[PDB]
RNA sequence: UAGAGGUACUUAUUUCCAAACUUCGAACCUCCUUGUUAGGCAUUUACCUAACUGGAAAUGCUUAAAUGAAUUAGCGUUACAAGUGGGCUCUGACCGGUAAGCGGUCAUGGCGAAAUGGGAUGAACCAUACGUCUGAAUAAGGUGCCGAAAUGUACUAUCACUGAUACCAUAAAGGGAGUCCAUGUAUAUACUAGGGCCCCGAAAAUGAAUGGCGCAUAUAGUACUACCGAUCUCAG
RNA sequence: AGCUCAGUGAGGACAGAAAUCUCACGUUGAGGAUAAGGCCAAAAGCUCAAUUUACUGUGCCUUUUUGUACUAGGAUCAGUUACGAAAGUAAGGCCUAACGAUCCCUAAAUAGCCUCAGGUGCGUGAGGAUUGGGGUGACAGACAAGUUACCUCCGGGACAACUGGCUUGUGGCUGCUAAGAGAUCAAAUCAACGCAGCUUUUUGAUUCUUCGAUGUCGGCUCUUCCUAUCCUAGUGAUGUACAA
RNA sequence: GAAGCGGCCACACCCGGCUGGCAACAUCCAGCUCCACUCCGAACCUGGAAAUUAAGCAGUCGCGGGCCACAUCAGUACUGGGCUGGGCGACUUCCCGGGAACGUGCGGUGCUUGCUU
């Protein structure tokens, strides 16, 4: 019947990948070339733009590392949209860039530097650009892609990313996408865009909603400041308890309680 | 004409006679070390004493 | 105790009683003073030496050996190294320890039987 | 045949233990380093570029430079007679910082807390010192288990 | 080997990178006005056989072959030497 | 032919084994290590019978064979292919090497070819047993006899206490049996651990 | 090596192995630290940081409290020059060799360049390393006589043209109702688990050597005192 | 940037032990120019695409200082390019071998920097400083075939032939065991396969003694010694009737 | 409790069962532009939201394989000093020191850094 592979000889010699590997979320030859810092430089802090994205959700990030683990600095969500205007569609592209305006300025104004860097950059007796690196991760760098949407986002938010390069921005492309299934099919165009038809927001409006979208994240980036942050901790476990209980541990005694009644019925008891 | 290729019998006999620790004159090696390092370090202490 | 796990064959040694560490003082006592290896003599040769130490006459510095009092290694160094003369049994094998029918290493008291007879 | 290679007689040093084969965690990369600070060196086999010499495995030293991806470290290895110092370069993932210093460093921190609040109640001071491990006072035992060891008759067993 | 008959190359006197055309490096034939060559001469003639060595025991079959970058912004040959070679071709793909 | 075994009996260098390196090897006088009925039980043929060695030497692989072919041969005569199960432990590994000699270069490259097989004994290594039945406790110590004249050095020849060649005990194989944890393999005594 | 279980392979086992195998892993080694350590203050920089009332580094000021293992010891530095560049060896570890008073390495010691005493005799082993003398008590080693000192006291073995003190001057596998001591069983007796000492195994050429004489309680082991004995030790 | 290899398992027209296709398991056993050993899995492997950092210039470090060099490698500074969205990476090949003095010649400069001693000279020509190449494998680097029995000299027991010594593989001699020969029957007599010794009457091995010389093979002649005894003296066994 | 970001990198892995989805993660639905398949919207990419916890994921169970921990294993193996100890030898008593491994027995099977509803 051939070898089995998977003896008691290929377990023991097994090594395991790290965790994250394993899971499958970071590149770790990545993360070591992210991470490093010149060591005439010493202890110093360089930032970098998490920006993953989920269905659904668009996140963004703003990330130090340190020894013990990575510290965000500032964070902001396509959940927060509807705030400002942007009701459906949170991962959309122009979604992504909208959470890219919010990790800019919310962490511009955590840093007290709001007046300057205002718009996008682009050299001597001024005051030097944050160094922002983008992390990727491992979504696929191509272009057109939502990852360069966060980008585009902090970059006219304010932070000076690094790159080499207004259509899809204020709504674009889905708008058209919108029209050839509403001209055509009519069918597909109930399936495809359901809940747009049920706010109602329509192929035209999704130009409009974004300009004012840019706007109100502009004048008013900051939110919902709680505190203390220890008794919101407690409150979201009992706001969010699963109704039926987690299966819990069986104790010493029971375990060999159960044990021993199957081995009554093979024979040979008790001990373990 | 074969004679003998080595031996190690009394070389500790002689460097024990008199194993001397060299001591260094200063931890800083300025031949070595980063150059931008020791080009910053020449304008503080130039600065310095006017 | 581990430097004399060394130098076991090399040496016999034990634990003297107060009438024996006396003994070796007041007769074969020496003080090494300025490298000169001199003879105990008078109680004005240690006052000099080691008074600033509370140490005035042969009975206090005995005594700071015999109790191993805080100035002990000071009264120790100030005692030259004794010389003692072969002993007037003899003794049995040199190159065998005391404890397998022979003579060096730790005999524990009774090492107080053999210094009687060295000197 | 003996030859006088760099690599030489290094089977078992650059070899990576056993389930730590792979690149190291970015930690590593994250940790920092200056002049004077004493560290070890030991070799991660994996990493070839910017190597130590296989001599100054397990070789402690101390930091002199200080440069973009590695660090100058002073090394006494022992000449001959007498014992030279070494300028070695080495990158950063062969190095690591070494507690010989941190018994010391302890009981320096540790004697002025004792010292400062001896005045602060003042009062009076006892001197703390390091002594080794010394004979033992007087007295009395009771157990009540008490065995009686002998040697029993010898019998072959196969 | 092989190797491409154009490249681009650091030119040392504009000091900067610049495509430059290729070539084998001139092996010359010594001149008879040479300082060296002219102690040579005369003192071979006269009697006494030939004066200086020439290599018997010349064992290995082999030679470093220098390029000449002959550069075309700077119109000035920069020389890069690659290792030891036993033939040497151009790149034609 | 041969040296005398007197030339190879201790033990001054390090072992050295077929394989890549030594090259030019013949095979070793042993084939077969164990002969009788070797298809039996440990419960079949209780009664064990050891010979043991008594120093630290070279075992040649031609006293192995001589001492397999005396025992067979008296097992056979008095018995007769039934009982017994005779089995043989060691295997020599270990190769021996000449100078040959046989004008001359003697002492210049010093290194020789591999002449034969030999194995390594350790203090107290049985080099030979003997499983059987009560009937025949006899006629395996007779056996054993004459097979520690081909050996040698001097060599003990001991009944066992423990059963079969498994390392069990008579007073300690019927509690097991009993408790159920040992169990029985085709040959020999596989434990149940209970895992 | 050799069986069993599955569909020659294969799943568990088993006899037994590796200087150029390693999933574990000692002893012996090796390297670093052990007095100044915590700060605070403000000048310098063309360097680093998004930023400076930051970082990094060196310049000074100064706020606290002490000399914070053992044992030993003065430590640092320079100049000029001799001889040498055949080594040998005990005890352990090791490579090659059937082995060698053989060849090639390793660690401490020794000889070479180290007397004296002891091993009868010996470069190397043991005690110990030395001015010229006078004593005492010892070391190694010895105490029938040669030969200085007990054929000492107490306790067990031994008959043989035999035995007799490390290195060492050769003897093995295998036998023995020789004698002494002895393990387990069966019925004073039969059967043996063995151990010492003694005998056999054990044959070379000038006549021959426990050193000799000789001994048989001057042979083989064990214990405890007395005693002789070095240029060591101690006293003058 | 994307992907995972070797292999095993099952399948699939012709299709077979091996063609191409598919799924599943797959810690790396494949592959990484070659020796051997390390090292490596969203890579250092394989594939695709764009490229020339296999670049220029000076110090520094390690191998190696009881001996400083060259080779090879390493960390930087000062440039400049390549590639990437970027952090960054690249100073050849994953890491350990793949190579070389003075002198002389020779090449590099759009044709440059200094000198040609009376000219701050004018063409040609030559000579310099700085950086590579041409080469020495006996690889710190002379340019080099034999013979001597016609031989000479210096020395060497640092080194052979020769006696002795140590050693005993080989030669010779003897035990222990028996697996059988011996009609039958292991032990009257032989004795395998094994194992343990002795001998210095063979030949080796070694280089301690002898090279300012122990006269070297055999025979002839005379002495003495050893026994592992062929005969003679005396004894025991037997497949010892007698004799041999 | 869930999610993005991580730290030590199997007490976390591997085989097989059972119990959960308010939001969240995910499967899933569709293919027009960005761009993607040396063929294929499977992947990658973009735009969704109908119905599900079947799978991933989370918690938990197994006289589970492995991994980790303690105790035995064992004062064994080996080993540093010392003897005018033994032994033809090979090796090895003893005195002053250090001290494993495999195996077996019982236990366990991830602990939480900073931000968010």
């Amino acid at each position: 019947s051939a070898k089995l592979v998977k003896n008691a000889g290929y377990f023991s010699r097994f090594q395991t990948k790290f965790r994250r590997r394993r899971e499958a979320k970071t590149d770790y030859v990545q993360r070591t070339q992210l991470i490093q810092q010149d060591k005439t430089k010493y202890g110093a802090a360089k930032y970098r733009l998490v920006a993953r994205i989920t269905n659904t959700k668009v996140i963004a990030q703003i990330v130090v590392a340190e020894l013990t683990g990575d510290k965000t600095v500032c964070q902001a969500l396509s959940t927060e949209l509807p705030k400002y205007g942007i009701k459906l569609g949170l991962s959309n592209y122009p979604a992504a860039y909208a959470t890219g305006l919010l990790v800019a300025r919310r962490f511009l104004t955590q840093m007290k530097l709001a007046d300057v860097f205002k718009t996008e950059i682009t050299d001597e007796e001024n005051r030097r650009p944050f160094k922002v690196i983008l992390d990727v991760g491992l979504a696929r760098t191509t272009t057109g892609a939502k990852v360069f949407a966060v980008m585009k986002g902090a970059v006219d938010g304010g932070l000076f990313i690094p790159h080499n390069v207004q259509y899809y921005i204020l709504g674009g492309a889905v708008a058209d996408y919108m029209r050839k299934l509403k001209k055509e099919s009519e069918e597909k165009y109930n399936k495809q865009f359901s809940r747009y038809v049920k706010a109602g927001i329509t192929a035209d409006n999704l130009e409009k909603i974004y300009k004012d979208a840019h706007a109100a994240i502009r004048k008013n980036p900051a939110a919902t400041v709680i505190a203390d942050k220890k008794k919101h901790a407690e409150e979201m476990k009992q706001k969010h308890a699963p109704k039926k209980p987690q299966t819990k541990k069986l104790s010493f005694e029971e375990k060999r309680k159960i044990l021993n009644e199957h081995l009554v019925a093979a024979g040979l008891p008790p001990r373990k | 004409a074969k004679r003998s290729n080595t031996s190690a019998h009394n070389r500790s006999h002689q460097h024990h006679r008199n194993i001397h620790k060299c001591v260094v004159k200063k931890l800083w090696f300025e031949k070595g070390m980063n150059a931008k390092f020791l080009r910053n370090a020449r304008y503080a202490k130039a600065g310095q004493n006017k | 105790i581990e430097m004399l796990k060394r130098v076991t064959p090399q040496v016999a040694f034990g634990y003297p009683s107060v009438d024996m560490v006396r003994k070796l003082i007041y007769k074969l006592g020496t003080a090494n003073l300025n490298g000169q290896r001199i003879p105990i003599a008078d109680n004005q040769i240690i006052k000099v030496a080691l008074g600033h130490l509370c140490i005035e006459s042969v009975e206090d510095l005995a005594h700071e050996i015999y109790t191993v009092g805080p100035n002990f290694a000071a009264a120790n160094r100030f005692l030259a190294v004794f010389k003692l003369h072969a002993p007037k049994g003899g003794y049995k094998k040199i190159n065998r320890a005391y404890v397998e029918g022979g003579d060096y290493g730790n005999r524990e008291h009774l090492i107080d039987e053999l210094i009687e007879r060295m000197i | 045949g003996h030859t006088e290679g760099l690599r030489h007689a290094t089977r078992y040093l650059f070899a990576r233990k056993f389930r730590k084969h792979g690149a190291p965690a970015p930690s590593i990369t994250l940790r920092t380093f200056r002049i004077g600070d004493i560290v070890d060196i030991k070799v991660n086999g994996a990493l070839h570029s910017g190597m130590p010499n296989r001599v100054y495995h397990g070789a402690t030293g101390i930091v002199w430079n200080v440069s973009p991806h590695a660090v100058g470290i002073l090394v006494k290895r022992r000449v001959n007679n007498h014992i030279a110092p070494k300028r070695i370069y080495v990158r950063t993932e062969h190095v690591f910082p070494s507690k010989s210093k941190n018994d010391f460093v302890a009981r320096c921190q540790a004697n002025l807390k004792a010292h400062e609040e001896a005045k602060k109640a003042g009062t009076k001071i006892a001197l703390p010192k390091r002594l080794p491990a010394q004979p033992r006072a007087s007295h009395v035992v009771k157990p009540e288990l008490i065995q009686t060891i002998t040697d029993a008759p010898f019998r072959e067993n196969w | 080997v092989h190797h491409p008959k154009t490249k681009k190359f650091f030119c040392k006197f504009c000091k900067k990178h610049t495509m430059c055309k290729v070539s084998q490096a001139s092996r010359g034939e010594e001149r008879h006005s040479a300082l060296g060559r002219r102690r040579y001469d005369r003192k071979q003639k006269g009697f006494g056989g030939r004066v200086k060595p020439i290599l018997r025991r010349s064992k290995k079959t082999s030679k470093k072959i220098s390029l000449r970058f002959t550069c075309q912004s700077c119109k000035k040959a920069t020389m890069y030497c690659l290792g030891r070679l036993r033939k040497f071709e151009w790149t034609v793909e | 032919g041969r040296r005398p075994a007197r030339c190879y009996r201790y033990i001054g260098n390090k072992p050295y084994p077929k394989s890549r390196f030594c090259r030019g090897v013949p095979d070793p006088r042993i084939i077969r290590y164990e002969t009788g009925t070797k298809t039996a039980h440990a419960k079949e043929l209780p009664i064990c019978c050891r010979l043991i060695l008594l120093e630290h030497e070279c075992v040649s692989s031609e006293a192995l064979e001589a001492a397999r072919v005396s025992s067979n041969r008296y097992m056979m005569k008095t018995m007769g292919k039934d009982g017994y199960h005779i089995k043989i432990n060691l295997h020599p590994f270990h190769v021996l090497r000449i100078n040959k000699m046989l004008l001359q270069t003697g002492m210049r490259h010093a290194f020789g070819k591999p002449e034969g097989l030999v194995a390594r004994a350790n203090y107290n290594s049985q080099i030979m047993t003997i499983r059987t039945t009560s009937a025949g406790l006899k006629h395996a110590l007779e056996a054993l006899r004459r097979a520690s004249f081909k050996f040698p050095g001097h060599s003990r020849v001991v009944i066992s206490n423990k059963v079969g060649f498994t390392p069990y005990t008579f007073e300690q194989f019927k509690e097991l049996q009993a408790n159920g944890q040992i169990v029985d393999c085709g040959n020999h005594v596989k434990r149940v651990y209970r895992r």
